């Protein structure tokens, strides 16, 4: 069966300020668990 | 996310208001609580000094 | 002496935020057997 | 070594019997020692001088 | 679940209190020792018999 | 090794004689120490014998 990897992965070349929103992703799901807590938190610790 | 969290979160609070609302159920409730236990705990004494 | 299965079962359609009162069910579940063991908990990690 | 495993192994339940006993005497204060806490709750039994 | 929550938590508390009352007793029953053995420790006679 | 020695050894050998010259403080000095701690940790009035 035809597959393909097209596993796209695009990147800005300034990569510095792309990974604020990602800070503020944990730190949204610190809140999801914290005011309802639905699994471990250890994960995000690893 | 948002839309997740604000309803969580608005479930919480309504829950949270019923919560409240319960609360307004009087402490002479809790207290006669247990006074309940007081008297469904046990009826016979076992090894009395 | 007559008898029917009328094991009732209603459940709303939109299954979304009735499972959400579950988390506080097990939560108030696993402090009463934190904070007041009884029974063993290999139950309740199958 | 039958004949000292015998006597070792006596000894050793007759000093979980002596320490048992002292945890039957205990638990069962824990047990009254409560009842006496409601019993006191229940009104006023006991006060100070 | 709830219900049966209150009861422990106050359970709860009332052990640590009459433990911590047993700690206080004892912990400054040694001190009390403590300033005994160095009220009697100079060389002396230690009334005896 | 033998510098290191050396220099290791005059320090400990003149430490241990500054060490040996505050030793010669007396025993009291140690004995008032005690005796600060005494009142730092007693309170209590006296409704005894």
């Amino acid at each position: 069966m035809v597959e393909v990897e097209n596993v796209v992965h695009e990147d800005f070349q300034v990569t510095e300020e792309v990974k604020a929103l990602t800070a503020e992703i944990v730190k949204t799901i610190r809140d999801i668990i914290a005011l309802n807590p639905l699994y471990r938190e250890s994960v995000l610790q690893m | 996310l948002k839309k997740e969290f604000e309803l969580s979160k608005l479930q919480q609070r309504l829950g949270r208001e019923v919560e409240e609302k319960i609360k307004q159920t009087h402490r002479k409730y809790l207290l006669q609580e247990q006074l309940k236990i007081i008297k469904k705990e046990l009826g016979l004494e076992k090894d009395d000094k």
